[PDB]
């Protein structure tokens, strides 16, 4: 993604498994984004991720 | 170096620019040709508008010494 | 030799307060071509006053608070 | 400031987290507590000697609330520590 | 000088009570001082008089101790009161 | 500091706090055991009940502090202000999670139904019967129920450690005794032998050390 | 290192390439450290070891407050000749009467 | 700080010509006012800490 | 009068056990000192209220029924826990 | 003082200085002006002082009597 | 990275773009963090590490006053 | 505006000095010498200054400041006499 | 004056102090070992527990008056300057050093150690134990994890 | 010799050259523990035993 | 009481120069007797609650 991520407390309680590919980052986040139930920002300087 | 209630007078002092040394100066005109209708016209306008002056100030900072007894009061 | 340094300076600072460094200087100024006084004119059926230089220029600066520099035509 | 207003991204807090002993974790209470009543007295003092802090209502107003926080902290200290070792000589005299 | 008699007061109170330390422990002891005998108020107001009785300095002075640790010297005087307690 | 209630509650949790920890917390069950290990060793004065009740309060205080700074952390979060009693209370209700999931792997199931078919408000025919899901029933019993029904479990598990505690001392009371009738000196005390001998016995097991670790791990997780 | 230390400072009468001079000529100059911002106005950015973190702001808050008495807004008078017209307030006579005109 | 701001614009004004009667006459007001506003504030915030004060006296 | 709303329904709970029936005392308070508390301090602070005869008149009265009932509530408080400790001292 | 023992001024000194000054013409209403405010103000601040001086003994006597 | 800072900020006498240039002069500027808003009006947003964020807002707070 | 600085990046104490005055309850050598001064004096300068206002708010300092300490030793010799008689029964 | 925290902790060190004597001082052996050798003589109450217990708390003094009298004159100390809490916060700690280790000699290392791990490992989430090289926490110890292994 | 003491002193009326010559006449005066200072101003340095 | 209603003794000055010594006089009299009774009684509960 080339920027920094935060990531919320209560976000950071979640567990993932699996076998991954970056390919297509912007692409991978919002996919996941609606599966696991997570919402994100982007201010130009950072990536934020809550729940 | 000095509180705020010099602060309070010091708007006065420096409101009226000049008026301090007008009286004096009217004073040493009159008191050359006291028989003079001009001189004694300007001279009831200065020592009236003098006389408020001083009046207003020394008023103005007991208000405002009282406001501040009564705060200090309920420090205890 | 810090505490001895400081107190002396601020002593010797404090002895000077009252001394006053201003000072006044009189200037005497002949005028070479027109009277001094105010004049006054005297006619048939008319009287005319006009100031010195030095009603007007009092006249001018009476009361300034600021200092002057520049006159134009520690 | 009065023209910003500056957060902070999310609050993550290492300080949460209780890995130091039951005693680092009274000493930190001891120390810091100790440091905030000493400069609370003396910023206290320096508003009455100063003499425009002490005769402005604006000032003296904003003094007022600096002696009685400063009363209520020292006294609920007081308060919660007698109740703690209160508690210790209950139960080893029972 | 105005304050000497205030001054003088609390020092007499302060000799006092440093002297306590080393008298009730002996009262604690004896057969006939024990609390199973001489309880409730009478009981410090005698205490007090006694060490006032026998305390060696004139009690109008300012007391030595004023430099010093309290605590360390409060053991101190405790433990020397249940030597002499024993003794007796 | 705060709403002046919360004060209040502050100050008169801190009030009642001794008379919790000796009856809702590990130092009953810590307590108990000590003095009966003394008395099973037969000792009327050693060591003291101030000594025994100090160590006590220690290894309790291990076993329950993780739950108050949760609790406290879980307190000091400005994180939110509340709209209206149900949220408020359903927040405050939500903090004792941590100490009442605590005291519902020690006390006992029926006990605790039992209490709290007490409380509900009498009826005048028997009361109507009623059976209620597991996240109220199971997860979620009140704390005027829990708190008598722990006290009383932890007496009961008390008593049963003591009992084993004993039985090594009795081997040896009588054993000692058998064999000085075999030699038959029949009129001399055998307690003036088999004290030093239960001494013995206790040191060399080490005692101490395998109750003061073994307690610890009935609560703790050690690795 | 963990100890540096950070200040910003905003100083009224006395611009940085003043200040600057000042450390020259004191000897209190350091190039590793030096003062960050704009020559021609009076706010900059300090850091660097605690001794002289506090021996700038400390000097600088003094300047300032001393170079205060001094005084900078001056009057000036100028001199204008009318070429069409009287200065003055003039006064005509008519048959009998005076009558003036501003 | 409305009503303080107001009070040291109105004392500039009058300051600037203190005959003038309807200068005196706002002046008067606003002085007034903030006279009976300072007042109580101080006395309230009292009150709320006396409470706090006597509320640790009863448990301690 | 203007831009103005109330709330009309009230959410509810059951009420089963002491436990239930304490935390809803404590919740029902809280709020009430913390809605008293604010409106008093507002009272104090816009100047068409701090000088009116008629709405001073009023602001005194709220002042002393706040301090009134913290105070029964305190003193009532402390008398219920030393009647405990009593007890088990006893 | 002219003292200092090795190990600006203050409202004491000016109210007695104008004080001083005032008692030599007490005619003189630019002095009666300018004595007005500074004894106005020397009366406030030995006010303040004693009142917070007695806050801070109270507090440790509590705490004394707290422990008792 | 979870300690990221950030503040919005008004000047009532001095453009962004006024300020922008002060930053390179000083050598201060850094075009990661940049500050975000409109050059032509006085309101901004900033974000970056805990000591360059106070840096800015004190800076620009002050100036603000000095102008 | 005129001389401002702020500290930004670490909060070093400022307002004090932070020093051992901060390990004790009593400065001890501050009472023995003011004590003394109040106690050597015996027909010297004069008596009876009951009305300066500058000495006056000194002598508050001292007059406090002995009381306080002579009530403290009245405890802690209590304390360390029960803490003895404590282990001695027990 | 001074300061009203050092004020509220010596007034609760001082009540503090005889259950402290009666569980983390020699105290502890002494008053036993008498009373144990008098049941052994088998006549109780031949020397009283006032004779026993007078003495063995005068023995106590010996040992252990020196080590506090010690620790005041540490902080009793006109010299030192701090900056921060933890400035702060270690000198204090180095006060109570001087305790700390007549406590680390007289007790086992294995049951302090235990107890050490049990005052965090509720938190943990791991296994590993290393991830401290010893030469600090063998020093340091916690008082509280020393008082009951001793 | 730890019981030296030290003070930095200012008159106002008087000169250095003025009270040296009164310790003179008073028999007081200690090459020793000479004043320090400048003898037409008037204020100096000493140090010396507290007496 | 009878002072304060006399018309004659309420308006003369020379008879309410009188009127405030014995008001006065009252007053200290009561608190004195109200003070030392008070502390009469707590000697007598400082020797037998103690
Ligand atoms: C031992 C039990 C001590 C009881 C502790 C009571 C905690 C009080 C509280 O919560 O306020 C903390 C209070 C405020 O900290 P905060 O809660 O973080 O705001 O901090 C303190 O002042 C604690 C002072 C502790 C001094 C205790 C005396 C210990 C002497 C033993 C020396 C042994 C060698
Ligand atoms: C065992 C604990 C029982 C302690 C008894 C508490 C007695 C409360 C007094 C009462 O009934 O009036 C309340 C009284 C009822 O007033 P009401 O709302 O008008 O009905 O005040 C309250 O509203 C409730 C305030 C209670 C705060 C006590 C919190 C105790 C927390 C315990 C530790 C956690
Ligand atoms: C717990 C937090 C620790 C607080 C320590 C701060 C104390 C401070 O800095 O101010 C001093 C302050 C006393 O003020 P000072 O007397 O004027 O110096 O607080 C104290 O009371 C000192 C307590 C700390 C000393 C610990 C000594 C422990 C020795 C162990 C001996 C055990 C057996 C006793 C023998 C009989
Ligand atoms: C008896 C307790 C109270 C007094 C304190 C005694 C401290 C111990 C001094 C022991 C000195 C022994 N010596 C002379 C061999 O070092």
């Amino acid at each position: 993604l080339k920027e920094p991520v935060i990531v919320s407390k209560m976000a950071a309680r979640k567990k993932i498994t699996g076998n991954f590919e970056f390919h297509d980052p912007n692409a991978l986040l919002e996919k996941l984004s609606l599966q696991l139930g997570l919402i994100w920002y982007f201010d130009g300087q950072a990536i934020y991720i809550y729940d | 170096w000095s509180g705020y209630l010099d602060d309070v007078s010091a708007k006065f002092d420096t409101g009226v620019d000049n008026l301090q040394t007008q009286v004096t100066e009217a004073l040493d005109k009159l008191a050359a040709k006291p028989s003079d209708p001009a001189l004694l016209a300007a001279y009831q306008s200065k020592l009236s508008e003098y006389n408020l002056y001083r009046n207003a100030q020394s008023n103005t900072v007991k208000v405002f010494k009282d406001i501040d007894a009564a705060i200090i009061q309920n420090f205890r | 030799y810090v505490d001895m340094v400081v107190n002396a300076a601020t002593m010797m600072d404090k002895q000077n307060d009252g001394i006053e460094l201003g000072r006044q200087k009189i200037g005497v100024m002949r005028l070479n071509n027109t009277f001094v006084g105010d004049r006054t004119y005297n006619l048939r059926d008319q009287k005319m006053v006009i100031p010195g230089i030095a009603t007007a220029i009092e006249r001018l600066l009476q009361g300034e608070e600021q200092p002057l520099g520049n006159i134009v035509s520690e | 400031p009065e023209n910003a207003v500056i957060g902070q991204a999310v609050n993550i807090r290492s300080m949460e987290t209780d890995i130091v002993s039951l005693d680092d974790r009274l000493l930190q209470a001891f120390s810091g507590s100790a440091i905030a009543t000493a400069v609370d007295k003396q910023t206290i003092t320096n508003r009455i000697e100063d003499p425009n802090l002490v005769t402005d209502p604006k000032e003296l107003a904003i003094s007022q609330e600096m002696i009685s926080d400063y009363n209520l902290y020292v006294s609920m200290v007081s308060t919660l520590t007698r109740k703690g070792v209160g508690a210790v000589e209950t139960l080893l005299r029972s | 000088m105005f304050y000497a008699l205030y001054f003088e007061i609390h020092h007499l109170v302060a000799s006092a009570a440093l002297g306590f330390a080393r008298v009730a422990p002996i009262f604690f002891f004896l057969p006939f001082l024990n609390s199973g005998v001489l309880s409730g108020a009478p009981r410090n107001a005698i205490i007090i008089l006694v060490a006032l009785g026998v305390w060696p300095h004139a009690l109008n002075e300012a007391p030595p101790f004023l430099s010093v640790a309290m605590i360390p010297l409060v053991l101190q005087e405790a433990a020397v009161g249940v030597m002499l307690g024993c003794l007796l | 500091m705060g709403n002046d209630i919360s004060l209040i509650a502050l100050l008169a949790f801190s009030t009642l706090l001794p008379f919790i920890i000796a009856s809702g917390t590990c130092f009953v069950k810590f307590s108990i055991v000590f003095v009966m290990v003394r008395n099973a060793l037969g000792l009327q004065q050693i060591p003291s009940n101030m000594t025994l009740n100090g160590v006590a309060l220690l290894l309790s205080m291990f076993v329950m502090w993780p739950i108050m700074h949760d609790a406290y952390v879980y307190f000091e979060d400005e994180d939110v202000t509340f709209n209206d009693i149900s949220s408020l209370s359903k927040h405050v209700d939500e903090g004792l999670d941590g100490y009442r999931d605590y005291l519902i792997k020690y006390s006992d199931r029926e006990l605790v139904q039992f209490f709290e078919n007490a409380q509900l408000k009498r009826q005048y025919g028997e009361e109507t019967e009623t059976v209620k899901r597991d996240k109220d029933e199971i997860e979620k019993p009140s704390i005027f129920a829990l708190l008598p029904a722990y006290a009383l479990s932890e007496i009961k598990s008390a008593f049963k450690i003591g009992f084993y505690l004993y039985l090594p001392f009795v081997v040896v009371d009588l054993v000692v005794s058998s064999v000085l009738l075999a030699l038959g000196m029949m009129m001399m005390s055998p307690v003036t032998i088999s004290t030093p001998i239960k001494l013995v016995l206790f040191v060399a097991l080490d005692g101490w050390t395998l109750l003061s670790k073994g307690l610890i791990l009935q609560y703790m997780d050690i690795a | 290192a963990s100890e540096m230390r950070n200040a910003v400072v905003s100083l009224r009468n006395v611009s940085l390439n003043e200040f600057n001079n000042f450390l020259k000529r004191s000897g209190l100059y350091n190039k590793n450290y030096p003062l960050r911002g704009d020559n021609r106005k009076g706010t900059f950015y300090v850091s660097g070891p605690p001794v002289y973190v506090d021996m700038v702001v400390n000097a600088a808050t003094m300047m300032d407050k001393q170079n205060d008495g001094i005084e900078l807004g001056r009057q000036k008078i100028g001199v204008m000749r009318l070429n069409n017209t009287f200065v003055g307030d003039r006064t005509y006579n008519l048959r009998d009467q005076k009558m003036v005109i501003p």
